[PDB]
RNA sequence: AAUCCAUGACCAAAGAAUCGUCACAAAUCGAAGCUUACAAAAUGGAGUAAAAUUUUGUUUACUCAGUAAUAUGCUUUGGGUUGAAAGUCUCCCACCAAUUCGUAUGCGGAAAACGUAAUGAGAUUUAAAAAUAAUUGUUUAAAUCAACUCAUUAAGGAGGAUGCCCUUGGGUAUUCUGCUUCUUGACCUGGUACCUCUAUUGCAGGGUACUGGUGUUUUCUUCGGUACUGGAUUCCGUUUGUAUGGAAUCUAAACCAUAGUUAUGACGAUUGCUCUUUCCCGUGCUGGAUCGAGUAACCCAAUGGAGCUUACUAUUCUUGGUCCAUGGAUU
């Protein structure tokens, strides 16, 4: 009677995986080290397809056929590591738990996918991702003291 | 002695009202926030530049209590000001079982000391 | 609020001595755990029921969080809590739980044979009860002992960690945390991370979306996680005051 | 000070040495001159006022107002900014000088009671545009100008205006000259050409001859907190299009005029007022009979069943076995016939029991059964002989509060409250009151102080202390959620001997279909 | 022919409710709210305790508003919302003693291509439906009933006659005579009479009172007048006249829903309804208790309200009545 979409929020977080350096302990130093940076060989067909190859792999056949109908990434950029991917109501955990299941790129190791905000529309995603990008300066103007 | 009091004369043309958070005694502190948020952003579109916060009596501690927040919070210029405020009290004056309410009334000035607060964006 | 009880210590018996690459380690994986948004944090460490216990009462918890954690916590503004797990497989070399109970905030246990899980329900004041997800379960969960564990107050813990080591042993995992559902019947389900590497930590969205395409709903992970883990704390807390 | 109020009206009856009083309703009384004075109310009681009055009418002059003068009202803070900018004056008079300054305060609560401004006005489709006054004096407005406004009152044109307003023959000579549309164009467009050939003027000039004087009327209203402006009947629709062609001016109506006074504490004569005759009858009636035909309208499983609701006393009864009150009204006969039933019960013995021409009672299921049999008798014939609930606001203070087997003879005060929910849950109209007990009393004390859970939040699911039955104080009248304050606001009406039984001001609410009994305190409102 | 039982066809009403839960000094699938600033402690508050000071005065250490507020918390509700959100349907959402439907016309109604009431008739052979404005899969009827269309019935008071309960008398329904309900108005042309402006007149234009006439009113669909409805500030004149008027600069908002822009999510628990399965008291009871199933279908807002039509309810929830419909039985 309606098509009913809902847009997921994912992130890539990278952890500080070094041993031989010591870390200083404090809020926006790990906000600096956790989001330094996205490699460059950083795509949406690159990661489509990885999430295509991950949720193949780990639900099956009719799992990923169900999921993969209306599976698209509609916005994301690699200077922030932020992307949205449309999906359906019906499918969105299974969406959800491929991102939490995503090991790694086929060239970059060592990297997490964080799902931050779900939702039915894309302007209150918009606004939830201003919300945070305003949120996470605050702790940088604090620490630069 | 019975005596009651209405509140101070407030003149406020069109926009000094909308851009203006009157503290009252029992006013949360979290609703106080919110409130103060929603104005911050609603001022460069009203077309003022600052948020006024307005306190008089015992609300004036958690006045500067919500000045000292978004103070240092969100890094904002803040601007503290003390006033004196002008009550009138109705009070009864001595000169049949008739009601307290309905009786002879005689106007009385208060003043009092108050805070006004400032925030910039 | 989020908690975490099953951060594991690089460390399996007393004689090992930490290093200072493992405690390098264990802090980047909390501050990971941190970052990805948490607010209580319980660290466990392992030890075999047929190792010999010391009898000392200062020296029980190779750990000391105000000496070591003490500046992170008052940093970061996390908190850190003591965790023991018993790996338990026959009735020898034990009979002393008042003087473990005493140092240690909570106690678990990892029953792997027939005995361990009768023993485990019969006399053991533990809070949790964890499986190896990783290998094949002991004999087969059934009702008649999960119930009457669950009836008193002991629940089940699911290590959502083990999954993300290997691509082999999830089969496995999968296979035993689903049994774990079946016979527990969904009421007492605490979940953790058994995760000693920070490339191995995930946020609730995705815990709570593969616990329910598990076979959890949707109110019990959230209402079990969150008010079970916050209860545990609560009563672990007040049996080491009291 | 001839200053405005609104009371309750009763209707005297004295033949010759015999007085009985009965609630009449609400009305606004005011005097002039000392010797003119009028009152205004509801249509439907005025009726009956007009025909008591005209009853004696041996040494006193009465006079109809119901065509010749209106009234319109107007609420909010600007809302004399636009009256002011409306209205203009005929020639120079105090009353609008001090009513300019007034129309700047731009608060109702800072003035004080008297303040009532009367002048001669002029046409409203005098004015081409709603032109603002001057705002230049705005900053210099100190507490000295109120107070002076106290001490400075033009008595005599105010006084004068009222007597013309009064007086038949200047009421008629105000329609002496009442210009057209076409007329005041024509004046419009040969203004065009004036002998001042360097300014515009829209507008047109008064004339001292071919012109009407209208008189205008402004006062103030402590209660309702509005200001009511009265003009007569022909000349109102001209003030009422230029007041409502301001653009922050909406046309509030009776239902949000309900809404208004509901908002504040507010009461209202035909459907929260319980205890006046005209006011309870018609509204026990039209709303009995509207739901019933709205509940017999619906067919079987498909509307809420009273009939069949578990868990709602402890400890049930087999009498009703659904709701104990009735099914669509807050009805106070039954209230008050348990009452008087449970007071019967303590009076033969000082405890209660509740299980075992008309029989000695010896329980509250035959109290049930005898208000079952007096609904089912009046099934037929008409309702409330006499009364069901009256109310006591000064009696208490004039002799005492003063509580043979008729259980409907003698019926049972309450006063006015507001009772406001302290935690979760929503309030509805025709709801019940029920009083806290005394074995569960430090529950609901700790559930108002505080019980959250250990994660933090607070704590709802808990099992309820369901009550008994024989706790029936009170019916919440106009239950709806405020907006004011952010909580569920409930107008009900309680016994004082209940209010002084209790040494706490908590006291339960449930609805008519909900089972959940929910937490509150109760306010005395002085009306 | 009366009653009962079962089926089928058709008309009308409604769209079960209650509780709890979901991380981040902010969040959620979303939304609103907790702002007429004071505890009469500002007429330069009320007192206690110590030192010194010839009392005042001064320096320290405390009490009083206690029903006290309690830090991103807290309360509410969210797809038929006035039973259809659906539909190329109609209308209101500025006035106009009147070129402005000045419409006292069966009733109600602001209007409605709107509801309903009494009588008569009608079927491409008809006022008009078919086999040479909207909507609907079937799309009024065509033995009788039921349904559609069109043609008449102006409001109130008084008298007489008839019919019913009732037989002083009074009440209701029908029908005939007949009064009261009164804003010098279809539009337009010509003639006469009076007054004002254009600053002497004949004459030129407008208004009013009267008479005469269909007079090419064939543009048979809108063509009349008035109204700056967002906010800020400044200048000037005023008891000689009006008690308020004149004009200037800059910006762009008018943003508003006890759902609000296509969001109304995830499950758990409780009560109620339909039929069937059984038990019990006293045949029976809006009776109680298990063993189960079902809680549907039509479809979904995008500014608000009313009317009409069209989709819905077959083990794919229900309810009430009717039937010169048939089927069985008694009199
Ligand atoms: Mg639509």
């Amino acid at each position: 009677v309606r098509l009913k979409s809902r847009y997921i929020l994912f992130e890539i977080i990278f952890p500080p995986t070094d041993t031989n350096v010591e870390e200083s302990v404090s809020k926006a130093d790990i906000l600096l080290s956790h989001h330094r940076a996205s490699p460059a060989d950083v795509s949406i067909k690159s990661i489509l397809q990885e999430i295509r190859r991950s949720l193949s792999l780990n639900l099956g056949d009719y799992g990923s056929a169900k999921c993969n109908s209306l599976l698209q990434l509609k916005y994301f950029s690699n200077k922030t590591s932020t992307g949205i991917i449309r999906c359906h109501r019906e499918d969105c955990d299974l969406v959800i738990m491929a991102l939490m299941l995503m090991s790694k790129i086929g060239d970059v190791d060592g990297l997490i996918v964080n799902p931050v905000k779900v939702s039915g529309t894309i302007k209150k995603i918009e606004q939830f991702a201003m919300r945070r990008n305003s949120k996470i300066l605050n702790i940088i103007k604090c620490s630069q003291s | 002695k019975r005596v009651t009091k209405h509140p101070s004369l407030k003149t406020l043309t069109h926009k000094q009202i909308h851009t203006t958070i009157f503290v009252k005694s029992t006013t949360p502190y979290v609703s106080a926030l919110k409130r103060i948020n929603k104005f911050l952003d609603s001022v460069h579109k009203q077309g003022s530049s600052y948020v006024a916060v307005l306190g008089m009596g015992k609300a004036v501690e958690k006045t500067l209590a919500l000045g000292c927040h978004f103070q240092d919070q969100k890094n904002k210029k803040i601007e503290v000001y003390t006033k004196t405020i002008e009550v009138l009290d109705e009070v009864i004056t001595e000169g049949s079982d008739v009601e307290d309410d309905d009786k002879e009334t005689q106007l009385k000035k208060r003043a009092v000391s108050g805070v006004e607060l400032r925030i910039y964006v | 609020m989020l908690v975490d009880l099953n951060v594991p210590w690089p460390q399996n018996s007393y004689a090992d001595k930490v290093t200072s690459q493992a405690v390098n380690n264990l802090i980047k994986t909390l501050s990971t755990l941190h970052m990805l948004g948490y607010t209580h944090i319980a660290i466990n460490f392992t030890v075999n029921h047929s190792e010999k216990f010391p009898n000392d009462v200062k020296l029980l918890n190779p750990i000391d969080i105000k000496r070591r954690f003490g500046e992170l916590m008052d940093r970061t503004g996390l908190k850190l809590y003591s965790r023991i797990t018993l790996i338990i497989d026959d009735p020898s070399k034990g009979q002393s739980l008042s003087k473990i109970s005493q140092a240690f905030d909570i106690v678990a246990a990892l029953p792997i044979s027939e005995k361990g899980l009768t023993l485990s329900t019969t006399n053991l004041d533990i809070d949790l009860l964890t499986f190896q997800y990783g290998s094949r379960l002991p004999t087969f969960l059934k009702h008649k002992s999960i119930c009457s564990c669950v009836n008193r107050g002991v629940k089940l813990e699911i290590v959502y960690g083990y999954a993300l080591r290997d691509v082999q042993a999830r089969r496995q995992f999968v296979s035993n945390v689903r049994s774990v559902i079946r016979s527990s019947r969904s009421r007492g389900i605490v979940i953790g991370s058994g995760a000693m590497s920070p490339l191995e930590c995930r946020n609730i969205l995705g815990v709570t979306s593969l616990i329910k395409n598990l076979g959890l709903p949707s109110d019990r992970c959230s209402k079990a996680m969150g008010d079970l883990a916050s209860l545990v704390l609560l009563n672990g807390r007040l049996r080491n005051k009291s | 000070g001839q200053v405005l109020f609104q009371g309750l009206i009763y209707s005297f009856n004295e033949e010759n040495g015999e007085d009985s009083t009965k609630p009449l309703g609400p009305c606004d009384v005011f005097w002039v001159q000392k010797d003119t004075a009028i009152i205004r109310l509801h249509p439907s009681i005025y009726t009956q006022v007009f025909n008591i009055l005209l009853q004696h009418k041996e040494k006193l002059t009465v006079q109809d107002c119901r065509y010749s003068l209106a009234s319109v009202t107007l609420k909010g803070a600007k809302a004399l900014e636009s009256l002011a900018s409306c209205l203009r004056s005929t020639e120079y008079s105090k009353s609008f000088e001090q009513f300019k300054m007034v129309s700047m305060i731009t608060d109702h609560n800072a003035l004080p009671q008297r303040c009532t401004f009367a002048f001669e006005a002029i046409d409203p489709r005098h004015l081409a545009a709603p032109k603002k006054l001057n705002d230049s004096q705005r900053k210099t407005v100190n507490s000295d100008d109120i107070l002076s406004l106290h001490e400075n009152y033009p008595q005599d044109e105010i006084n004068a205006v009222f007597n013309e307003l009064c007086d038949p023959e200047s009421r008629t000579q105000s329609y002496n000259n009442q210009n057209t549309l076409k007329e005041i164009s024509a004046r419009r467009y040969k203004l065009l050409t004036a002998t001042p050939n360097s300014i515009n003027k829209t507008t047109v000039p008064f004339k001292e001859s071919d012109d009407p004087s209208i008189p205008l009327v402004i006062i103030r209203r402590l209660k309702t907190r509005d200001w009511i402006v009265v003009l007569p009947w022909f000349w109102l629709l001209p003030l009422w299009h230029l007041l409502n062609r301001i653009p922050r001016m909406y046309h509030i109506g009776l239902r949000q005029f309900q809404q208004i006074q509901y908002e504040n504490k507010q009461l209202y004569f035909p459907d929260d007022y319980p205890f006046t005759q005209l006011g309870y009858i018609e509204n026990s009636f039209y709303k009995k009979e509207a739901s019933k035909t709205k509940w017999d309208r619906k067919p079987m499983g498909k509307r809420i069943n009273f009939e069949k609701i578990k868990d709602i006393h402890n400890t049930k009864l087999p009498a009703y076995s659904g709701e104990i009150g009735d099914f669509f009204s807050s009805d106070w006969r039954f209230l008050q016939i348990l009452r008087n039933g449970i007071d019967y019960l303590q009076r033969n013995d000082k405890t209660l029991e509740l299980m075992d021409g008309v029989r000695d009672i010896n329980c509250v299921n035959d109290v049930l059964e005898f208000c079952k049999d007096y609904e089912a008798k009046t099934k037929a014939m008409s309702l409330s002989i006499e009364e069901n609930i009256p109310v006591a606001l000064c009696k208490n203070r004039k002799c005492q509060f003063r509580t043979s087997f008729s259980l409907t003879f003698f019926p049972r005060c309450i006063i006015a409250v507001s009772c406001t929910l302290l935690e979760r849950g929503h309030p509805k109209d025709n709801a019940r009151i029920y009083q806290v007990p005394e074995k569960d009393l430090e529950h609901w004390l700790q559930l108002a102080k505080g019980v959250y859970r250990p994660n933090g939040r607070k704590d709802h699911d808990l099992k309820i202390p369901l009550p008994e039955v024989h706790d029936l104080i009170g019916f919440i009248t106009s239950g709806t959620y405020h907006l004011n304050c952010g909580n569920g606001m409930g107008i009900g009406f309680i016994d004082h001997h209940a209010a002084i039984r209790q040494p706490t001001r908590y006291v339960l609410i449930r609805n008519v279909g909900t089972n959940t009994y929910r937490l509150g305190e109760w306010s005395k409102i002085s009306v």
